[PDB]
């Protein structure tokens, strides 16, 4: 059973089958969020997210879906907006604290472990609910490009490619196929186009609604290891390539 | 489709569907049980009265203060569960005396009303980030009356909801629904204080559960020279007999 | 709704505090009467089993100071502790200020203590309603106040609490004329004895009496058997 | 808060917190049923229609606007003693029944039996019925009639007006031509509350059925609503 | 209305405290009698087995201070902490005022403690009830009894625990105020013998204490308990 | 000036030491670890009320890792129960 | 012929199970009549249909509203099924319900057995009815022709026991006895029709949709009533789509 | 139905993956009156409709200034509105003193959304039930941040929140190409804003006593119009 | 059996005496479906745990349940990785604190005892769930020699000469028992950690029953010098050695 009545109406309760159902429901909440993907490059990572333009009123430039945790870490989340923004704030604080302490950018593994610990803590006690946001974040540091995914349960792993949100199914399949075709390690310029293609192929489940995609990438060779958005000619080239369907 | 027991009725931390916060709502229900209180404001003063609600003749009708003073120019009338009102009045008096001590000047009525509603707000987070002080909102609602040179005679109603309104005329407590309806029927800007107090007696008679008498009803007035002063039993009896002389027949 | 202190009933009540007040009805009857210059408190002592030691802890009516008397009905255990806190406050006031506690002040403090034990759901409210009485320091006016578990308190010319309260209160309502309250101590004591006799079918052995007088004078009687007889002669 | 109180299960939700008819819940015999007394001098045929409404919506009939007069009481009793009564108002050619619905004091059995008595009394005279009430399971104001339902499957009506509609649709004297209107509500029976927009729309609509002038009717209705009526409650003051 | 001890029931009664009152009724009978010249405590120990070390157990009675002794019923674990607090309070009073604690003041303190745990929701009532006995210049010998509710009462002769009603009836029938310790002992032993569920109430089942005659407080070991039981000829 | 020099620092040694330890842990292990540890400490202290036994909770010793250590503050440890109830609940 | 009578209980599982049964066999079930809702908290709601869009259970177009309590009928199976949408006003009237409604209906249509469904909350260990808690279902049966002596003695004398053993509960069932809950009152009243069957489910509050599905699957697995298996596809009524409101089209995901 | 089993508190999710308790808080905005805001390159304007309890009472303060460069309007719960407004004013003063720097509009928006979000994670505390429009002008141009109690904050050219706000939002959607270009003419911008709110009314007409307007710009410090002042804009 | 009442959520005794909450917490240890092995050598200790990803896109470099806790102590966990990481970091912090407090390197015995006691708090406190993981601490104690200690959410604390954990524990433990029985010794008695690793792989294969490549397992070895997890190439070398055998 996916529900397990009785044992699910309170956090930090083990069901007769080992599951703690509140984390399962938090995972369920992650489904409804906007699809997001992150692709690992031989020297960087590429992020793409399908921001649905809900209404004309939103100011296009300042309304951004991809949050920057630090100069060298990009982050995108799917699920509950408040939890996502709060978690991003915690990540930014951790980056600031670590940099202030050692005066060097935090390597991605330590930051990912810290955020996984933070998320996991909320699943432990009765008075707090699990974070209902699945997050993709990564960047480049002394040890090269890294791309991590952490779940509401606090579990996380290194990923050659990750996907979330409502369109997770087809996007995940297409990303599997991409990594299968190109095990050599895609370049950032190639990964931008591939991510745009994959994210458009995820739009077929919500055809009727208008959408825009923000593409940002961090690469050792391209941007000296600084996380910078894609704007102008490169993004339009990605449009044209993916428009081939 | 099945009828099931609700639970949003319990606790102040739960919103009902359509976003209604009931436990504050039922708190305002408890106000209706309290003694009727009436107030009327005019450019020449403000008057207010209260049903004493003497449960038995043995109780001392002279020693149940539903009307009290907060400062020389500022007083108030209250209704509901008087226990919380005691704390509310004590806080109001403390704030007024502290303000006068610190600034050597009279407390503006609006500032006092804001301070009182801030205490009433404490069932949740305070207006300045203070932690919650109590598990439930006050079961008390009151209307403040006073005079300020920058505002003139004015009458503020304050709920337990942390909200307050300036009122030309107001009613709370038992039967205060019809009381306020009749006030809206009767009130006009040109009322003089004599007419104001006689109208208060009239509305109290209309709403009161038994015969209107000086031993169960009492009045208060705010005047620049007089400040806050409560009418004595003889004065109230004079006003009541004047009521049956003027309005009746 | 009755499950906790922190939630109003839909009609505006707080059923838990009302249940506590009802529990106050469980205890024995206690009554107080304000005379012109004296205050009389009578108490229905539970019919003593012959094995009880009469010479120790006989009185429920107890002193809070040389000029204040406290009586109660309901849960005795809570009452003792409330009395202890009242005594602590009275002496603290005598220390911090030269003048002793005004009876109004003491009853306000007891009402605050009872209310404070109702502010949070973690503590049971005291199932007691005290009947503080006395004379203000150096002032001849008798004072008599009643407190309730909710913290509501009010001054009375005469009031009853405890078991079978309604019978006594109705009797006092009929027989007490505020235009001419009983002046002399004897008349007030006779009125109190008559009031309790409407509830206590047992003889005078059950009725305790305390008389408090201005200028810090408190005395407990052991001769009301004569008063009981006189009411019998009047009956 | 650092922890939720472990003891808060909370209580089950299949059963409702209704008052018990008698303290002897373990009773093992036929429980008695309330009797209903209806004033027989009413002379129904003199009225062309009837309105049945729950107390929380009296403000729709302002005495300063229509000459409401009380004809008589409907009285009920239940020996086990419980007993309650409410007035039959009247205006124009219309009867008005107000129940004083209240779950804390009144067991819904009284409401259902009263509804049955009222409708079985109105059966022979065939007056037009305009039953106006409230529900806490409806997204927005609806209008209803025996040949047309405007309720989505998950939506329904409860309480006394539930009994009235039941008697009108099924059971004895069924098939009576009636018009129904239910505004969305919140909270339990008798102590319910109504939204501002829904209340205003109800005022705009209820006037048309009663034939009163929309503007002056609306002014009087707003006057009665916002003057500390129990229906509005905290709304004006809880929300800016 | 019993999951929480902080909430009254609609009948204005506490079910949690009433359950505690029920609990002590299961414990072994403890009986106390005041004589004109001394106090006598007796107690039938519920726990019994041939292997139990009667010679040193003495968990049914306790000593709080010279000339003050208590018999207990209910949970021994709950009894121990209150006994310790009572000892600390008595010795603290002696240290402060340099006089022995008048037993009434001690009983007041312990009654307040037992009430207090009925107050805070996280604390259950003490499932014990004490018979206090001691001497003081205020009133001489006097017996006090305190329940989980936190109240106390003075007595000339009282019983606590299982079948308390029968023992109370026997005492009320036989008791006199002019008795002396050596006869109050016979009365108490007779009452326990006729209240017990055992056939003969051998010395093993019985724990005993007395205060008499400045004042000597003596708790009897089983040998002299048997000697006395044969002295009264049960 | 009238106090013993060691008085001010030693009075609150344990709490300041714990605060410094938590600061170091936050520096090394991120915000999560101090949050977890402080919440453990507060959820143990909040739930454990027992006025008669000043001895203190066992789990408090377990969590501070002083379950096998002794300090002079341990060897040498208005007082009514109701005063303790008031103080603990802040009521 | 047989009747199935769901009882309001923890999680409303009997009612949800009856919804599953009726909606999963729309080709067979049909509306017959509404019973006297005198004792129920009155209910009025629109027509309901299986989510598949098939023909509604209320076959006749004259119907425009659904009563508080109605008896559906299955001509092929010769089976009746009550769908009770609201609980009784109070347990005080639990007796009158059976006395004045259920039994007259059974005698009206010559019902041979009444297969009552019920749910039991784990907290209700009063009188220790719950035994073998490892199991989660329970079936009990009673037969008049075999227990003629039992009913012969029961209407004459009472043992005043807090628990009773009239019903024969099958092995590997989470109860062997019934103490104070609803079955005690009615079982007496159907006793003071050849047989009675009682189906019980241990349950907890929550989204009992799947729990009710499993309960119905188990009930059909047991040979309680001669019914074809709806296992091919369970179809929820269209009304359930509103169980969690209407939409989440709001800007917080 | 099943919603009633999972909406009891802010912590428990539902098997559908929703969180009903904060959904109710979001829905609470619908009870409040309409309030509208719109943006122009030089000016950003607020328009709000004040509600009063009864004809005998004064009208509520729907618009609060925080500094000469920014202020906010709100709808929904009065207590939460007061709390958030006071917190934001306190933090604006704190920024202006500690840093001698005017608090940036986006900085304030995120600083307040962080506060609003934390209450949705902990039991006991409830989500705030106040939706508010923060408006201000600073070095980075004119801004208008819609706020929702669920931590969500976004910069909009214009919007309407509160009861029947969707009509004003539709009108703003239909005039976005127009009212933005009205920069440099505050009277016309205010007229457009008022014409937006007018679509939200079903019963009452805009009047000098209920309507209230606030404007801020490079040449115009945050100013509030009310009473006879707004007559020319009606 | 299903829990009765308040025990359904918090750790309090049931009428049968058992703690349903802790028993459920045990089942959660099998949630990830991993199974591990631990065996002792002459002067080294080795742990083997499966590493079935299984998803193609998930980066193999970070699917690791073998956590380095200190120079001489390593540990491998069963159950969800969030709780595993929380417990591992608690172990690391306790080890460092002990090293500072008592001045000498933290023995595995005391560390596993501390973790068991910490688990014991949750085993009786009302408001905290047990971590629901099973930990196996391995080290080369400077006085006990190679040792293995196992802790479980109930707070038990037992030393093992060889251990298996996870769903398939029964076959593995029976095989180890058979090997030791026919060998009549309490350790493998190989003078190099490579041989002990090879033995562990051999007996894992002879129980799980599946031949698997370098991707499917991770190997941790504890020596007197330091504890280290083997890289992919080292596992490949060991598997090649096994195949040659």
């Amino acid at each position: 059973t996916s529900i397990g009545t009785g044992y699910d109406l309170s956090n930090s309760v083990f069901s007769p089958d080992g599951r703690n159902f509140q984390v399962e429901y938090a995972v369920k909440a992650v489904e409804n969020g906007t699809t997001s993907i992150g692709i690992k490059c031989n020297d960087g990572v590429v992020f793409a997210v399908e921001k649905l333009i809900t209404s004309k009123l939103l100011v296009p430039q300042k309304n951004v879906k991809i949050q920057v945790v630090d100069r060298h870490i990009g982050c995108v989340y799917s699920g509950l907006i408040p939890d996502g923004r709060h978690l991003v704030n915690r990540g930014r604080e951790e980056a600031a604290s670590f940099k202030k302490l050692y005066k060097t950018p935090i390597p991605i593994p330590a930051f990912a472990d810290r955020l996984g610990q933070y998320v996991q803590a909320h699943t432990l006690y009765n008075s707090v609910r699990p974070f209902g946001v699945s997050t993709i974040f990564g960047g480049v540091d002394k040890n090269g490009a890294h791309l991590y995914m952490l779940e509401p349960s606090g579990s996380y792993w290194g990923y050659k490619g990750a996907a979330t949100g409502k369109g997770r199914q087809s996007a995940k399949a297409e990303l599997e196929k991409l990594v299968d075709h190109h095990p050599e390690g895609l370049s950032a310029r190639e990964a931008v186009k591939q991510a745009a293609k994959i994210i458009y192929l995820a739009h077929e489940d919500n055809k009727e609604k208008d959408f825009e995609l923000e593409i940002s990438w961090c690469s050792l060779s391209e941007t000296n290891g600084l996380h910078k958005f894609v704007k102008g000619d490169l993004l339009q080239e990605a449009i044209d390539f993916a428009q081939k369907e | 489709m099945f009828l099931t027991r609700s639970e949003y009725d319990r606790g102040v931390s739960t919103f009902s569907p359509e976003g209604r916060l009931f436990q504050v709502e039922y708190s305002l229900e408890a106000i209706k049980l309290g003694s009727t209180a009436i107030g009327i404001a005019t450019k020449e003063g403000v008057v207010l009265g209260v049903e004493k609600r003497a449960t038995s003749p043995l109780l001392e009708s002279d020693s149940i203060e539903k009307i009290v003073e907060i400062d020389r120019h500022i007083g108030c009338a209250m209704s509901g569960l008087t226990a919380d009102a005691r704390s509310m009045i004590e806080h109001a008096r403390t704030a007024a005396v502290t303000h006068n001590l610190y600034y050597d000047e009279d407390i503006n009525v609006e500032s006092l009303t804001q301070s009182v509603c801030d205490l009433a707000l404490r069932f949740g987070e305070g207006a300045s980030g203070e932690e919650r002080l109590m598990s439930r909102p006050f079961g008390v609602a009151l209307l403040i009356a006073g005079h300020d040179a920058d505002d003139g005679y004015q009458l503020f109603h304050a709920e337990p909801s942390g909200t307050f309104y300036r009122y030309n005329a107001k009613a709370i407590g038992s039967g205060s629904e019809g009381a306020q309806a009749e006030l809206l029927n009767e009130w006009h800007s040109s009322l003089t204080l004599k007419e104001a107090e006689l109208l208060v007696l009239k509305i109290l008679k209309q709403v009161m559960e038994e015969k209107l008498d000086e031993n169960n009803a009492q009045l208060s007035c705010i005047t620049k020279q007089d400040g806050f002063k409560i009418y004595d039993n003889e004065k109230t009896a004079e006003l009541i007999k004047e009521l049956k002389e003027k309005e009746a027949a | 709704y009755d499950r906790a202190l922190s939630i109003f009933s839909p009609d505006g009540h707080i059923f838990q505090v009302e249940y506590a007040l009802e529990a106050v009805k469980r205890g024995t009857c206690a009554v107080g009467v304000k005379g012109k210059n004296c205050v009389v408190l009578g108490c229905e002592r539970r019919s003593t089993l012959k094995l009880q030691d009469t010479r120790i802890t006989p009185s429920k009516v107890s002193k809070i100071d040389s000029h204040v008397v406290l009586s109660f009905s309901g849960l005795n255990a809570d009452s003792r502790i409330l009395i202890e806190k009242a005594r602590v406050e009275a002496q603290s006031h005598r220390l911090t200020l030269e003048d002793p506690v005004t009876v109004e002040y003491l009853t306000r403090y007891v009402a605050g203590v009872q209310q404070r034990y109702t502010q949070s759901g973690g503590v049971r409210p005291f199932g007691v309603s005290t009947l503080i009485a006395g004379f203000d320091p150096r002032d001849d006016e008798p004072k008599l106040y009643q407190t309730e578990p909710s913290g509501i308190y009010s001054s009375w010319s005469a009031q009853t609490i405890g078991r079978n309260s309604k019978t006594v209160r109705e009797f006092l309502e009929k027989n007490y004329d505020r235009k001419e309250p009983p002046a002399t101590v004897e008349e007030c004591v006779k009125l109190t004895v008559r009031s309790l006799l409407e509830v206590v079918q047992t003889g005078a052995k059950n009725i305790e009496i305390t008389v408090v007088k201005p200028d810090s004078d408190i005395v407990a009687l052991s001769s009301e058997e004569i008063n009981q007889y006189v009411t019998q002669i009047e009956q | 808060m650092l922890f939720k109180q472990w003891n808060d299960l909370p209580e089950p939700k299949h059963l409702l917190d209704l008052p018990e008819i008698s303290k002897n819940l373990q009773s093992l015999e036929v429980c008695p049923v309330p009797k209903v007394e209806f004033p027989q001098d009413l002379d129904v045929p003199q009225y062309s229609t009837a309105v049945i409404t729950t107390k929380i919506m009296n403000p729709l009939f302002p005495k300063n606007l229509l000459q409401l007069t009380s004809i008589g009481e409907i009285k009920t009793t239940l020996t086990v003693v419980y007993g309650f009564s409410f007035p039959i108002y009247s205006f124009g050619k219309t009867l008005l029944f107000s129940m004083e619905e209240n779950f804390i004091s009144i067991s819904p059995i009284f409401g259902n039996m009263i509804s049955r008595s009222i409708i079985s009394q109105l059966a022979q005279f065939s007056p037009d019925i305009i039953v106006i009430g409230t529900s806490d399971k409806i997204a927005s104001m609806k209008v209803m009639t025996e040949n047309e339902c405007t309720l989505q499957p998950p939506e329904f009506i409860t309480g006394f007006i539930g009994s009235v509609l039941t008697q009108l649709i099924v059971g004895p004297s069924k098939g009576l031509k009636f018009k129904c209107l239910v505004a969305p509500s919140e909270g339990p029976n008798g102590f319910e509350k109504l939204s501002l927009s829904d209340m205003g729309s109800l005022v705009d609509l209820c006037g048309q059925w009663l034939g009163f002038e929309p503007s002056r009717y609306s002014e009087e209705c707003y006057r009665l609503w916002r003057c500390d009526s129990a229906a509005i409650g905290a709304q004006s003051g809880l929300y800016i | 209305y019993d999951s929480r001890t902080t909430i009254f029931s609609p009948e204005g009664r506490l079910y949690q405290v009433e359950y505690a009152l029920e609990s002590i009724s299961h414990a072994g009978t403890a009986i106390g009698i005041m004589a004109s010249d001394g106090i006598v405590l007796a107690a039938e120990r519920k726990v019994t087995s041939t292997l139990l070390e009667q010679d040193t157990s003495t968990e049914k009675l306790y000593k709080l201070n010279d000339k003050i002794a208590v018999a207990v019923a209910g949970l021994t674990a709950d009894a121990e902490i209150l006994i310790n607090t009572a000892r600390i309070h008595a010795q603290n009073y002696l240290k402060t005022y340099n006089e022995d604690i008048p037993v009434e003041i001690l009983v007041r303190r312990l009654s307040d403690i037992k009430q207090g745990y009925t107050q805070h929701g996280g604390l259950r009532p003490f499932g014990v009830s004490f018979i206090y006995a001691g001497y003081d210049d205020r009133y001489g010998y006097q017996l006090y009894t305190s329940n989980p509710s936190g109240n106390y009462t003075g007595w000339k002769a009282i019983s606590v625990g299982a079948n308390t009603s029968a023992a109370q009836t026997l005492l009320q029938m036989d008791y006199k105020d002019d008795m002396k310790v050596d006869d109050a002992i016979e009365l108490a032993l007779k009452t326990l013998s006729k209240t017990t569920d055992s056939s003969a109430l051998t010395y093993d089942r019985l724990e005993f204490a007395t205060i008499r005659k400045e004042v000597y407080q003596k708790i009897f070991k089983p040998q002299e308990i048997k000697d006395i039981l044969v002295k009264t000829g049960i | 000036n009238d106090r013993h020099p060691l008085e001010s620092t030693l009075k609150n040694w344990e709490t300041t030491q714990r605060q410094r330890q938590m600061e170091q842990y936050r520096q090394i292990f991120g915000i999560a670890e101090p949050m977890k540890r402080t919440m453990e400490m507060e959820i143990v202290n909040r739930t454990d009320f027992n006025p008669l036994s000043t001895n203190g909770s066992i789990h408090r010793d377990i969590l501070l890792n002083k379950e096998c250590s002794i300090d002079w503050e341990d060897v040498y440890p208005g007082d009514d129960v109701h005063s303790k109830i008031e103080k603990q609940l802040g009521i | 012929s047989c009747l199935v009578l769901p009882l309001v209980s923890v999680g409303n599982i009997p009612q949800l199970s009856i919804d599953w049964l009726l909606n999963s066999q729309a080709n067979e079930w049909e509306y017959l009549e509404a019973l006297d809702s005198k004792y129920l908290v009155e209910f009025v709601g629109p027509l309901d249909r299986p989510e598949d869009g098939s023909d509604s259970l209320y076959k006749d177009a004259d119907m425009k509203y659904s009563s508080a309590l109605e008896v559906f009928y299955n001509k092929k199976r010769g089976l009746f099924a009550i769908q009770q949408r609201t609980p009784l006003v109070s347990v005080n009237y639990l007796n009158n319900f059976i006395v004045e409604i259920i039994l007259p209906f059974l005698s009206k249509y010559n019902i041979s057995e009444i297969c009552i469904w019920d749910s039991l909350y784990a907290m209700e260990d009063e009188n220790g009815v719950i035994v073998r808690p490892q199991e989660v279902y329970s079936l009990g049966e009673f037969y008049f022709d075999d227990e003629a002596e039992l009913l012969s003695n029961l209407h004459l004398n009472d043992q005043e026991s807090m628990v009773n053993n009239w019903l024969h509960f099958t092995p590997t069932s989470f109860q062997d006895k019934i103490s104070v809950d609803q079955p005690i009152f009615k079982i007496l009243f159907q006793i003071l029709l050849r047989s009675i069957k009682y189906c019980s489910c241990l349950a907890n509050e929550g989204d009992n949709s799947l729990d009710s599905q499993q309960f119905l699957q188990w009930i059909i697995s047991q040979k309680v009533i001669k019914n074809a298996p709806p296992i091919v596809k369970f179809v929820r009524p269209i009304s359930w789509q509103g169980a969690y409101g209407m939409a989440d089209a709001r800007d917080k995901f | 139905m099943f919603r009633n089993n999972y909406d009891g508190d802010t912590v428990t999710f539902s098997p559908t993956g929703r969180l009903f308790q904060v959904e109710y808080a979001l829905e609470a905005i619908k009870q409040g009156s309409v309030t509208v805001g719109l943006r122009s390159n030089t000016h950003a304007v607020l328009v709000a409709l004040k509600r009063n309890a009864d004809e005998l009472s004064s009208y509520q303060k729907k618009i609060i200034k925080c500094d000469e460069h920014m202020g906010l309007s709100l709808a929904g719960l009065a207590p939460d509105a007061r709390v958030l407004s006071n917190y934001l004013r306190q933090q604006c003063n704190y920024s202006s003193l500690v840093f001698n720097r005017k608090l940036a509009v986006e900085r304030a928006g995120h600083l307040l959304c962080d506060k609003a979000q934390k209450n949705t994670q902990s039991y006991g505390g409830r989500p705030y039930g106040v939706g508010l429009l923060i408006i201000g002008y600073d070095k980075s141009g004119a801004h208008l941040l819609e706020f929702q109690p669920s931590g969500n904050v976004t910069e909009l050219y214009g919007t309407a929140i509160g009861a029947r706000s969707q009509g004003a939002k539709t009108y703003l959607e239909r005039t976005l190409d127009t009212f933005i270009k009205i920069d440099g003419n505050p009277d016309e911008l205010i007229k457009a804003g008022v014409e937006a709110i007018s679509q939200s009314l079903r019963d009452e007409s805009l009047t000098v006593d209920n309507l209230s307007i606030a404007i801020v710009g490079k040449d115009t410090p945050f100013t509030i119009y009310d009473g006879e002042a707004v007559a020319k804009y009606i | 059996a299903s829990a009765a009442g308040y025990d359904r959520h918090i750790t309090i005794f049931s009428p049968e005496g058992r703690l349903y909450q802790v028993e459920y917490a045990f089942k959660a240890t099998n949630q990830t479906n991993i199974n591990s092995l631990a065996v002792r050598g002459k002067d080294c200790t080795v742990v083997i745990s499966q590493k079935k990803v299984p998803d193609k896109l998930l980066d193999p470099t970070t699917v690791s349940y073998i956590f380095c806790i200190s120079r001489t102590i390593g540990m491998v966990v069963n159950g969800p990785i969030p709780d595993a990481r929380n417990a591992a970091l608690r172990a690391k912090a306790e080890a460092a604190e002990f090293r500072y407090k008592y001045g000498y390197d933290m023995p595995c015995d005391v560390l596993a005892k501390r973790m068991a006691n910490l688990s014991q708090i949750y085993t009786q406190r009302a408001y905290m769930r047990p971590l629901g993981v099973i930990l196996t601490f391995v080290s080369v104690d400077e006085e006990l020699g190679p040792s293995i200690y196992k802790t479980d959410p109930a707070g038990y604390y037992v030393g093992y000469k060889a251990t298996a954990t996870g769903p398939k524990q029964q076959e593995i433990t029976t095989n180890l028992e058979n090997h030791f029985k026919k060998s009549k010794i309490d350790h493998i008695n190989e003078e190099s950690w490579e041989k002990v690793v090879e033995f562990a792989i051999t007996h894992m294969i002879d129980a799980l029953g599946t031949e698997f490549s370098k991707n499917d397992l991770e190997v941790g070895v504890a020596t007197k010098d330091k504890f280290f997890t083997l890289s992919a190439e080292n596992i490949e070398e060991r598997l090649v050695a096994i195949a040659e055998q």
